[PDB]
DNA sequence: CGAAGGGTTACTTCGCGAACACAT
DNA sequence: TTCGCGAAGTAACCCTTCG
C-alpha cells in the first residue's frame, strides 16, 4: 500500500542528544513550548557535561542575592555524565525516506550549582586560616582536571541535511 | 551377632502410623480359626479404629485378602489403584463375604462368635527398640568424681 | 505546602521577608509569589 | 571465638539447668531403681 | 450439599458486582468469613444428625459411640457421611499464592472448596487439593504437642 | 482480558506514527528516535551500514517494518515521555567546534518478531 | 481464654491485650439511652468531623484554619458546640502542642493556630543562629499535619466501643480501654455494677479486697468454658497468695 | 524422568559441576602472588584437574571405597596443579605437582562406581542398589545435609504493628553476607539502619548523595502520581531543607564523616567526592564511573515499597513462602571452605619463601617450593575435619556452622533414602510462634507434605517430593542483551518522570528497563523458553500487587516440571505416549520439542493449573503429570494414604526409617558399628506405585500377618497387640542383631 | 518581678528463660 | 536470633523563693 523507502548513512557525525530535567510537557495544554539561551561548556572524557543558560525575564531574586553570600548571579548550570547504550538512533523523515543516523554517547543531566556548593569550601580557606587507584574512586579524581573543545553553534541546517542525503543516495 | 527371638515387650508398625507393644504370648490351641483352619497370626483390638480414623487399613485388608486369591499383587497408591468396587467381586466369585468377615469359632470353648470377625493379611513391620536392650536396673554401683552421684 | 519552584528545580520555602517586602524567599532558587494563596485539601 | 565462653567458675557450675541447686540438691540420682517397658496385664490386683 | 453450595456461590455473586449488608463487625470480607463459616458448619452437623438416624444396629462404631470407649459421634460421622471445614488458626485456609490458595482454582475465588472445603468422607477417598487442606490442618494440632 | 484490551490499546495508539508520518511535510531540523539491535545482511554482508528499508503500512491499520532478508520485523508502540526539553549537539571537534542540531520529539520501538 | 490468659493472671502484668469493660446503663430504649452514652466515649477526632485544613494566607505567617461540620453532630449526638472544641485545644492539649489564646471570627471559623513572630525570635534571647529561620516549617508545618490528631471528645484511654445485646430484652455496651476511673464517672452508666479485666487497674481504683475477687472470677471464667472443674475452694486459696 | 535423573541429584551433579567449572573458577581469581624482596619470582597457576595426569588415562585411586571403609582410611583421588614459575633462565617449565588429597562422594563423574553393573559392582565388593551420594571419611561416611537460605538478592518487608514497619535487603559479595535492615521512628522517618555506619541516616540525603538532586521528580520516584503516598513522603524532605539541600560537597561529607570502617589502612582519604565507597558498600552493585543510576534507582525502589506498606493492607513478603527462599547444596557449600583453604594455602606459601631465601649460597638450582609436603599435610586436615566433625566456621565469610554433615543413618533401606533427599533447618528458631514452623499450601510439588520428623525439630526439617529438580547457576550477559533486543528501555534514556507507567520490569533485583506493551513482552520471551533457546530456569511472572516483571535468573531454587495445554486441548499427543515406550524419545528429547517446561513457585501463580484431562477449560496454562507425587520416598510406602487422616501419615514416616530390614546386598561383607537385620524379609501385598520406582520391593521391610481384628484375651486394652505362640515358634520375624567392638594397636614414641 | 534551685514524669538500654530424660 | 518487667540513666518542665 505505501513503500516507504527506509536508508542507513552517517559516519563523521557522533551526535550527543541530551535529556533535560527542568521543564514539563504540555504547559495549559498548548503544543508550544521549549525556548532555550546561550553559550555552554565542556570536559574531556568522564564526560560530564557543562550546559548552562543565563536567566530570564523578572522574578525578583534582589532579597537572597545572589547565589548564596552575595555573589552576583547571571547563569544557572547543570552537568551530566554521558554513559553509552546501544540499539537506538536519530532519524527524521523526507516524507519518504527516514534516515537513522547513528547515537554515540547519551545520557542525561543533573542541575549542578555555581558557588552555593563552593560556599562550604570556600569558608575552609576564609575562616580557618593497598591502593589508591582504579576501582573505588578515579571516577572522582580525573574528572577535575583540564578545560577543551567547547564553543557555540551556529544552526547547522543545510550541511548535516546534506550529509544526510548524500551518503544514501547509492542504493535506492 | 545374636539372634533375638519375637517375645513379650517388642513394638510392631502397620503402614499406618500404629504402633503397639507385645500384649502377651498365647498358643495355637488357643485364637479362633475359620472353616479352612486358619488361625491368626496377630490379633488387634477395634479401639485403635475411631478416633484415629485410619479406615486405609480397613480397605487394605480386603485388598490383601483378594491378592492372594487372585495371585497378583495388587496396587495400593495415592488417588486411584485398585478400586474397591472392582475388589471385592473376587471375594464372592472365590466363595467369601462380600465385607472380608467370615464367621469364626472359638478355641477355648467350641462355639461360634456372636459376631463376624473382619480378618486378612496385613504387611506389619518390625521396629527397633526391643524390650532387651531397654531394660535397666541398678542396686549399688560406682559413684561420680565430683559430685558422688550414682 | 507541596509546592516546587519553576525553572530551577528545588523546594519552595516560605521565610521572614525583613519588613520591606511581604512575600516568600527560598534557599539556592530564588523566586516571587504574592500575598494571595490557598492550598485545597480534604483530610476525609 | 575459642568456645561456649571457654571459662567455667562458681556460678557457670551453679546456673540452672546443670548447676546444684537445679541439678544436683533438688533434683539428683537415687540408686535401687530401674526402668523397663510396660505391657498390659489384667490378671493383677489393682494394688 | 449443592444447596447451601448454591447459596454460598450465590451470596459471591451479589458481593462482587454489589454489595451486602453488613453486620455489626469490622467490615465486608470479615463478616464474609462469619456468613460462609456459619453456614458451612450447619451442613456437617445436620448430616451428623442423619447419618446416625439412619445407621444400622449392631455395628461397633456406634457402639463405641454411644458408651465412649474409644470415639464419639462426630467422629463417626466424618469417615462416613462427610468431613468438613478445615479451620486453621480460627479463621479459614488463607492464600499462601497472590490471592489463591492453590494455582488449582482461580484467582480472587472465595468460593468454598477453594478456600478450604473437603466434601468427602475418609471412605470415599479426597481430591489431591482436598487432601492438601486436610493436611494443613493435621500440622498445626501435631504441632501444639511441641 | 488482557489480549484484548492490549490489541485495542495498540490499535488506539497505532495511528500515532502514521499521524506524525504525514505529519511535517515540509523538511524543518526535527528528529525521531528508532530503536533496532541484530545487525542483518538483508541481502549480504558488503563490509556495520547495512541497506534496509519497508517500514510502509498494511491496509486496515498495520504497521508493517521489516528487515528485508527473511524476517517481519514488525512492532512499534514506545513510551511516551514527560520531559519536554531535549536537543542533539555534536562534538566531534574539528579544530574544537560544537553544533546544535534539531530538537527531537519522540521515540519509537522496532521489535523483531518471535 | 487460654495459657496466656491464666499465664498473665499468674504473672500479673501491667499491660493486658483487649481489655473489654462492662458497665450497665439506665435505660434500654433506642435513641439517647445507648446512643449517647457511647457518643461520648467513642474516642472521635476531628477527621470524621471537620471538612478541611486549608491554611488561607494574609501576607506573612497567617493561621491554620478549619472547618468542621456541625452535621455529623446533628447525626451522631455529640454535646460539642463552638466553645467545647475551643477549649480542647487549648488547656486538653497543652503540653503536647502549643496555643495560648485567640478567638473565632463568626459562622465557622475555628483558628486555633498561631506562631507569633516565631515564638519572638525563637525565645528572643537568641538560642540559635538566627533563630530557626523564621520559617513557616519548622512548628507551623507541623502543626498542620500533627491535627487531624487531637482529641475533641472522649475518655483518652480507650481503643474503641461497640453494644452488645442483653439475653433478655435489653443491651448492652462494652468498652475497650484503660483506667476505669473514669468510665464509671461517665452518666448513664453506674458505678455500682462496672466490672472489667486487668485486675492491676481493680487494684488502683478498688482496693486489694476487691481485686481478689477479680482474680477468683477471671480464672474461674477463663478455665470453665474449657469443661474443667478445678473445685473452686483451690482457686480461692491462689487468690489469696498474692493478696 | 527418574531414569536420568535418579531422585539422589542435588548431591551428585551440584559436585559434578563444582569439579567441572568451580575448580577452576577459584584459581582464576588466586593466581596472582609475587614477593617485595626480589620482585622475580612469580607464581602463575595454570590449569588444574581433579585426579587425571592428562598423559594417562586413570591412576592411583584405584581403590574401591569398600576398601576405604573396613581400613578407616578415607575415600579420596589426589589434585593436580601444573605451575609455570622462572628460577635461573627464566623459561617457564612444565612440572605434574600434586598439592592436596579432596574426598570424593561417591557416583560421581571423578568416581570408579560411575558406569558399573552387574559385574563390576560385585567385583568391588558393593551393592549396586544404595542411592550413593555420600561422602566417607576416616572410615565411617557422612552426608552433608542441604541447608535453605532465604533470597540474597532481594527485598523483604516484614512488617510489625507495635513498632514501626520494617524493610531490609541482605546481600552477598563471593562469600559473605552483608545484611542490612532499617527501623522506622517518629510517625514516619525512612532511614538507613546499617551495620558499617553510626546511627542514622534519612532518605533525603542518600538519594542526593547517590542519584537525583532535583526533588521535583523524588516526589514521583518514590510516591507514584497522586494517590496516597505525597502526604507519607513528604515529611522525608523536610529533613533536606532543613540540614543539607545539595550534592557531594555537603551530601557525601554527611555520610563519610559518619561512616567508619577505616581497615586500620588508608586513614587520610575524607571526604568530599572521594571515598566514596560507603556510597558503593550499601548493595552487590559494584560501580567504576559516574555510572549509578541504575544503582541510585534501586535504592529508591528500596525505599518505595516501605511507603506502598502503609496506606495497604499488609503488602508484605513472609519469610514462609517458598519462592523466597533458595538452598545451598553440597558442592556450593564445599566450594567456599575450598576457596578459604586455598587462600590461606596462598599466603602461608608467601612465608615459607622468604624464610630460607635469605642468602644460603645462591637461589637458582632447587624446584623452588621445596616445603609443599607440610602444607599438603595442612590442606588435606582441613577438608578431612569439615566433613567429619562438621565445623564448617571460618573466620574470614562470616558464619559459624555445626550440624551440617551428619552420619549416614542405616537401619533400612528407606532409612538410607531419608537422610538423602533432606533439606535442613535454617535461622527464625521459632520457640513459641509456629509462623516458619507450620505447613503452607506453596509447597504443593516439592517439600512432601507428610514427611516430617515428629519430636522437638518438628516442622523445621522437612523432605522433597519425586518430580523436583534444582538448579546451580546461570549467567546474566545473554539475558541482558535478549532483553534489550525484545524491547525493553535502559534507564539512560528513559530517565524522564514517565517512568511509573502502570508497571515496569527489572531483572533479578536490578532494575534495567521500563517496558511498554506487557503481555507481548511475556509471551514472546516464553516462547524462546520452549523452543531450544535460552531456558531450564528462566522465571517469568508478573505482579499485580507490585508492578513489575521478573525474568529471575541466579540459580538455586526449584523447578517441578508439568505439561503444557493448548488453546482448548494439552500438548498430551498420544501418539508420543506411545513413542515415549517405544524406545526413542526419552526425557531429554521431550523438553526440546516444547511440551514441558519447569515450573517454579513463584512463577505458578501467574498459572492456572489443571489436575485432569476430564475438567479443562480453555482458561488452563498448564496440567499437572501425576498428582501422587507430593508424597515423597519415605511418605511413598503407606497404602491409601488419601483415606487415612493426616496425622497417620506423619506419623509412619518417622517409622519407615526405622523399622529392621534387608538393607543392601553387601549385607554380610560390612562391619558397621551397628545394624539390624531380619531373617526371612516379605514383600508388600499393596505395592503403592512409587515403591516399585524407589525399589522398595527388592529390599523389603516386615512380613505379612494374617491379622484378626477382634478385642481377645484382655491383654490388648490399649495398643498393645497379641501374637501366637506357634507362628513366632516357626519364624515369624526374627532378628540378628550385629556389632562391633573394634580396638586399635598403636607405636609409641620410644 | 525575672532568674536560680529542687524535684515528677517521660524516653531509652540491659539481662535473665525459654520441659523430663534417655545414647551420642 | 525473641517477649516479659524491673533496675539505672538522662532530659522537659513546673513550683517556690531572693533581692
Ligand atoms: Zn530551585
Amino acid at each position: 500500500i505505501e513503500e516507504f523507502p527506509l536508508k542507513i548513512s552517517g559516519e563523521e557525525e557522533s551526535l550527543h542528544v541530551f535529556q533535560y530535567a527542568n521543564r514539563p510537557r504540555l504547559v495549559g495544554r498548548k503544543p508550544a513550548e521549549h525556548p532555550f539561551i546561550s553559550a555552554a561548556r565542556y570536559k574531556p572524557k568522564s564526560h560530564l557535561w557543562e550546559i548552562d543558560i543565563p536567566l530570564d525575564e523578572q522574578a525578583f531574586y534582589n532579597k537572597d542575592k545572589a547565589e548564596s553570600e552575595w555573589n552576583g548571579v547571571n547563569v544557572q548550570t547543570l552537568k551530566g555524565v554521558g554513559v553509552e547504550n546501544n540499539g537506538q538512533y536519530a532519524a527524521f523523515v523526507k516524507d519518504m525516506q527516514v534516515y537513522l543516523v547513528p547515537i554515540e554517547r547519551v545520557a542525561q543531566l543533573k542541575p549542578f550549582f555555581k558557588y552555593i556548593d563552593d560556599a562550604n569550601v570556600t569558608r575552609k580557606q576564609e575562616d580557618a586560616r593497598q591502593n589508591r587507584l582504579t576501582g573505588s574512586l578515579l571516577a572522582h579524581k580525573v574528572a577535575d582536571e583540564e578545560a577543551n573543545i567547547e564553543l557555540t553553534w551556529a544552526e547547522g541546517t543545510f550541511e548535516q541535511f546534506k550529509d544526510t542525503i548524500v551518503k544514501e543516495a547509492e542504493d535506492k | 551377632r545374636q539372634n533375638r527371638r519375637p517375645e513379650l515387650g517388642d513394638k510392631f508398625s502397620s503402614r499406618h502410623g500404629q504402633k503397639g507393644v507385645c500384649g502377651i504370648i498365647v498358643k495355637q490351641e488357643d485364637m479362633p480359626f475359620n472353616d479352612q483352619g486358619i488361625v491368626p497370626d496377630i490379633i488387634m483390638n477395634p479401639h485403635g479404629f475411631p478416633s484415629r480414623m485410619t479406615v486405609g487399613k480397613m480397605i487394605e485388608l480386603i485388598s490383601g485378602k483378594a491378592g492372594v486369591l487372585n495371585g497378583t499383587l495388587e496396587y495400593g497408591t495415592c488417588f486411584g489403584g485398585s478400586k474397591l468396587e472392582d475388589m471385592s467381586k473376587i471375594l464372592v466369585d472365590q466363595g467369601f463375604n462380600y465385607s472380608g468377615k467370615d464367621m469364626l469359632y472359638s478355641g477355648i470353648t467350641g462355639e461360634c462368635l456372636q459376631a463376624y470377625i473382619f480378618f486378612g493379611p496385613i504387611y506389619y513391620q518390625k521396629l527397633k527398640h526391643m524390650v532387651l536392650d531397654k531394660m535397666h536396673a541398678r542396686a549399688r554401683g560406682p559413684r561420680a568424681v565430683l559430685t558422688r552421684q550414682p | 505546602m507541596l509546592s516546587f519552584c519553576p525553572s530551577c528545580n528545588n523546594m519552595l520555602l516560605i521565610t521572614s521577608g525583613d519588613s520591606g517586602v511581604y512575600t516568600l524567599a527560598c534557599r539556592s532558587c530564588p523566586y516571587e509569589f504574592p500575598i494571595e494563596g490557598i492550598e485545597i485539601y480534604d483530610r476525609k | 571465638g575459642g568456645k561456649v565462653k571457654p571459662i567455667r567458675g562458681f556460678c557457670q557450675r551453679l546456673k540452672g539447668k546443670q548447676g546444684r541447686f537445679r541439678g544436683n540438691l533438688s533434683g539428683k540420682r537415687v540408686d535401687f531403681s530401674g526402668r523397663t517397658v510396660i505391657s498390659p496385664d489384667p490378671n493383677l490386683s489393682i494394688d | 450439599v449443592e444447596i447451601a453450595y448454591h447459596k454460598c456461590d450465590e451470596l459471591i455473586t451479589l458481593f462482587n458486582k454489589g454489595e451486602l449488608e453488613t453486620q455489626p463487625g469490622c467490615n465486608e470480607e470479615q463478616t464474609l468469613e462469619a456468613k460462609i463459616g456459619g453456614l458451612l458448619s450447619k451442613v456437617r452437623e445436620e448430616v451428623g444428625d442423619v447419618c446416625i438416624n439412619e445407621l444400622d444396629n449392631w455395628n461397633a462404631p456406634l457402639i463405641m459411640a454411644t458408651c465412649g470407649s474409644k470415639g464419639s459421634t462426630l467422629n463417626v460421622s466424618q469417615m462416613v457421611a462427610v468431613v468438613g471445614q478445615q479451620i486453621i488458626s480460627g479463621n479459614r485456609v488463607p492464600d499462601g499464592f497472590q490471592d489463591r490458595s492453590l494455582p488449582h482454582f482461580p484467582k480472587n475465588s472465595k468460593t468454598p472448596q477453594s478456600k478450604g472445603f473437603v466434601r468427602n468422607s475418609f471412605f470415599s477417598g479426597l481430591s489431591p487439593p482436598e487432601f492438601l487442606f486436610h493436611a494443613i490442618s493435621g500440622r498445626e494440632g501435631l504441632v501444639d504437642t511441641a | 482480558k488482557e489480549a484484548a484490551a492490549e490489541l485495542e490499546l495498540l490499535n488506539a495508539d497505532h495511528q500515532h506514527i502514521l499521524r506524525k508520518l504525514k505529519k511535517m511535510n515540509n523538511k524543518p531540523e526535527r528528529f525521531m528516535v528508532f530503536q533496532l539491535p541484530t545487525r542483518l545482511p538483508a541481502f549480504e554482508r558488503p563490509a556495520l551500514a547495512g541497506k534496509v528499508g519497508s517500514i510502509r503500512v498494511h491496509k486496515s491499520g498495520k504497521l508493517s517494518v521489516k528487515i528485508g532478508n527473511v524476517v517481519m520485523d514488525i512492532g512499534k508502540g514506545a513510551e511516551t515521555t514527560f520531559l519536554q526539553d531535549v536537543i542533539a549537539l555534536s562534538i566531534a571537534d574539528d579544530a574544537s567546534s560544537a553544533e546544535l542540531l534539531g530538537r527531537v520529539d519522540g521515540k519509537i520501538v522496532v521489535t523483531p518478531q518471535i | 481464654l487460654g495459657v496466656p490468659r491464666i499465664k498473665e493472671i499468674i504473672n500479673a502484668s501491667k499491660v493486658i491485650s483487649t481489655p473489654i469493660i462492662n458497665a450497665v446503663l439506665v435505660n434500654d430504649n433506642d435513641e439517647r439511652a445507648a446512643r449517647v452514652v457511647k457518643g461520648r466515649v467513642e474516642k472521635t477526632l476531628l477527621s470524621d468531623v471537620a471538612f478541611y485544613v486549608q491554611d488561607v494566607y494574609k501576607d506573612n505567617l497567617s493561621f491554620i484554619q478549619v472547618r468542621i461540620d456541625l452535621g455529623t453532630i446533628d447525626k451522631l449526638q455529640l454535646e460539642l458546640t463552638i466553645e467545647d472544641i475551643a477549649v480542647a485545644i487549648t488547656r486538653a492539649s497543652k503540653l503536647k502542642i502549643q496555643a495560648s489564646d485567640v478567638n473565632i471570627i463568626g459562622k465557622d471559623r475555628i483558628a486555633i493556630n498561631v506562631f507569633p513572630e516565631g515564638y519572638k525570635a525563637k525565645s528572643i534571647s537568641t538560642s540559635a543562629k538566627e533563630p530557626s529561620e523564621n520559617d513557616v516549617f519548622y512548628r507551623m508545618q507541623q502543626l498542620r499535619r500533627a491535627l487531624p490528631d487531637v482529641v475533641v471528645k472522649g475518655l483518652p484511654d480507650i481503643s474503641r466501643a461497640v453494644i452488645n445485646i442483653r439475653d433478655d430484652g435489653k443491651r448492652e455496651l462494652l468498652v475497650e480501654g484503660y483506667g476505669l476511673r473514669d468510665v464509671m464517672c461517665t452518666d448513664g452508666v453506674i458505678g455500682s455494677r462496672t466490672t472489667t479485666n486487668h485486675v492491676l487497674e481493680v487494684f488502683s481504683v478498688l482496693g486489694i479486697e476487691a481485686a481478689r475477687y477479680s482474680i477468683i472470677r477471671e480464672i474461674n471464667y477463663t478455665m470453665s468454658n474449657h469443661g474443667m472443674s478445678v473445685d473452686p475452694r483451690h482457686i480461692q486459696l491462689l487468690g489469696d497468695v498474692m493478696t | 524422568f527418574l531414569k536420568v535423573k535418579g531422585l539422589v541429584k542435588q548431591h551428585l551433579d551440584s559436585f559434578n559441576y563444582f569439579v567441572d567449572t568451580d575448580l577452576k573458577k577459584i584459581i582464576k581469581a588466586n593466581q596472582l602472588i609475587l614477593s617485595d624482596v626480589d620482585p622475580e619470582f612469580y607464581l602463575k597457576y595454570v590449569d588444574i584437574r581433579v585426579g587425571k595426569k592428562s598423559s594417562s588415562s586413570t591412576k592411583d585411586y584405584l581403590t574401591p571405597p569398600h576398601e576405604c571403609r573396613l581400613r578407616d582410611m578415607t575415600y579420596s583421588a589426589p589434585i593436580y596443579v601444573d605451575i609455570e614459575y622462572t628460577r635461573g633462565r627464566n623459561i617457564i617449565m612444565h612440572k605434574d605437582v600434586e598439592i592436596g588429597r579432596m574426598p570424593i562422594m561417591l557416583r560421581s563423574n571423578k568416581c570408579i562406581l560411575y558406569d558399573a553393573d552387574e559385574s563390576k559392582m560385585a567385583k568391588l565388593n558393593e551393592c549396586p542398589l544404595d542411592p550413593g551420594g555420600y561422602f566417607i571419611v576416616n572410615g565411617t561416611e557422612k552426608v552433608i545435609l542441604v541447608q535453605e537460605q532465604l533470597s540474597k538478592n532481594r527485598i523483604i518487608v516484614e512488617a510489625d504493628e507495635k513498632k514501626g514497619i520494617v524493610q531490609a535487603s541482605v546481600t552477598s559479595s563471593t562469600h559473605e553476607r552483608k545484611s542490612k535492615t532499617y527501623v522506622i521512628t517518629k510517625n514516619g522517618k525512612i532511614y538507613l539502619k546499617h551495620n558499617s555506619i553510626a546511627e542514622e541516616i534519612p532518605i533525603a540525603i542518600v538519594l542526593k548523595a547517590c542519584g537525583i538532586l532535583s526533588d521535583l521528580e523524588i516526589m514521583q520516584l518514590v510516591c507514584g502520581n497522586d494517590s496516597s503516598y505525597q502526604d507519607i513522603f513528604a515529611v522525608n524532605l523536610e529533613e533536606s531543607s532543613k540540614l543539607d539541600i545539595y550534592t557531594q560537597q555537603q551530601a557525601l561529607e554527611y555520610i563519610g564523616a559518619k561512616v567508619k570502617t577505616m581497615r586500620r589502612q588508608k586513614l587520610t582519604i575524607l571526604q568530599e567526592g572521594i571515598e566514596a565507597i560507603a556510597t558503593t558498600v550499601i548493595a552487590h552493585l559494584t560501580v567504576e564511573a559516574l555510572d549509578f543510576r541504575e544503582k541510585a534507582l534501586y535504592i529508591a525502589m528500596m525505599t518505595r515499597r516501605v511507603v506502598m506498606a502503609m496506606y495497604n493492607p499488609k503488602m508484605i513478603d513472609d519469610r514462609d513462602y517458598v519462592g523466597n527462599k533458595r538452598l545451598e547444596l553440597a558442592g556450593q557449600l564445599i566450594s567456599l571452605l575450598f576457596e578459604d583453604l586455598f587462600k590461606k594455602f596462598n599466603n602461608d606459601f608467601k612465608l615459607s619463601i622468604d624464610k630460607v631465601l635469605k642468602k644460603p649460597n645462591r637461589a637458582m638450582e632447587y624446584d623452588a617450593l621445596l616445603s609443599i609436603n607440610v602444607h599438603s599435610n595442612n590442606i588435606t586436615s582441613g577438608l578431612n575435619r569439615a566433613i567429619s566433625t562438621g565445623n564448617w566456621s571460618l573466620k574470614r565469610f562470616k558464619m559459624e556452622r555445626a550440624g551440617v554433615t551428619h552420619v549416614l543413618s542405616r537401619l533400612s533401606y528407606i532409612s538410607a533414602l531419608g537422610m538423602m533427599t533432606r533439606i535442613s533447618s535454617q535461622f527464625e528458631k521459632s520457640r513459641k510462634v509456629s509462623g516458619p514452623r507450620a505447613l503452607q499450601p506453596s509447597q504443593f510439588g516439592m517439600l512432601c507434605t507428610a514427611d516430617t520428623p515428629e519430636g522437638e525439630a518438628c516442622g523445621l526439617v522437612k523432605n522433597l517430593a519425586l518430580m523436583t529438580h534444582i538448579t546451580t547457576d546461570d549467567e546474566e550477559e545473554p539475558i541482558k542483551k535478549l532483553c534489550y533486543v525484545l524491547g525493553v528501555e535502559d534507564i539512560t534514556l528513559i530517565d524522564s518522570a514517565s517512568l511509573h507507567l502502570n508497571y515496569g520490569v527489572y531483572l533479578n533485583g536490578t532494575l534495567i528497563g521500563s517496558i511498554r506493551f506487557p503481555t507481548k513482552f511475556v509471551t514472546q520471551f516464553r516462547h524462546l523458553r520452549r523452543t531450544g533457546k535460552v531456558s531450564e530456569f528462566i522465571s517469568i511472572y508478573s505482579n499485580s500487587h507490585q508492578m513489575a516483571v521478573h525474568i529471575a535468573t541466579d540459580g538455586g531454587r526449584i523447578c517441578r516440571p508439568l505439561i503444557i495445554v493448548s488453546d482448548g486441548q494439552s500438548r498430551v499427543k498420544d501418539i508420543h505416549l506411545r513413542k515415549l515406550l517405544d524406545g526413542e524419545l526419552d526425557f531429554d528429547d521431550f523438553l526440546k520439542l516444547g511440551l514441558v517446561e519447569y515450573l517454579d513457585v513463584n512463577e505458578e501463580n501467574d498459572s492456572y493449573i489443571a489436575l485432569y484431562e476430564k475438567d479443562i477449560v480453555p482458561s488452563m496454562t498448564h496440567l499437572e503429570i501425576e498428582p501422587f507425587t507430593i508424597l515423597g520416598a519415605v511418605a511413598g510406602l503407606i497404602p491409601y494414604p488419601h483415606h487415612n487422616q493426616s496425622p497417620r501419615n506423619t506419623y509412619q514416616c518417622a517409622m519407615g526409617k526405622q523399622a529392621i530390614g534387608a538393607i543392601a546386598y553387601n549385607q554380610f561383607k560390612r562391619i558397621d558399628t551397628l545394624l539390624y537385620l531380619m531373617t526371612y524379609p516379605q514383600q508388600p501385598m499393596v505395592k503403592t506405585k512409587t515403591i516399585e520406582l524407589i525399589d522398595y520391593d527388592k529390599l523389603p521391610a516386615g512380613q505379612n500377618a494374617t491379622v484378626a481384628v477382634m478385642s481377645y484375651s484382655g491383654y490388648d486394652i490399649e495398643d498393645a497387640l497379641v501374637l501366637n505362640k506357634s507362628s513366632i515358634d516357626r519364624g515369624f520375624g526374627r532378628c540378628e542383631t550385629r556389632r562391633k567392638t573394634t580396638t586399635v594397636l598403636k607405636r609409641y614414641a620410644n
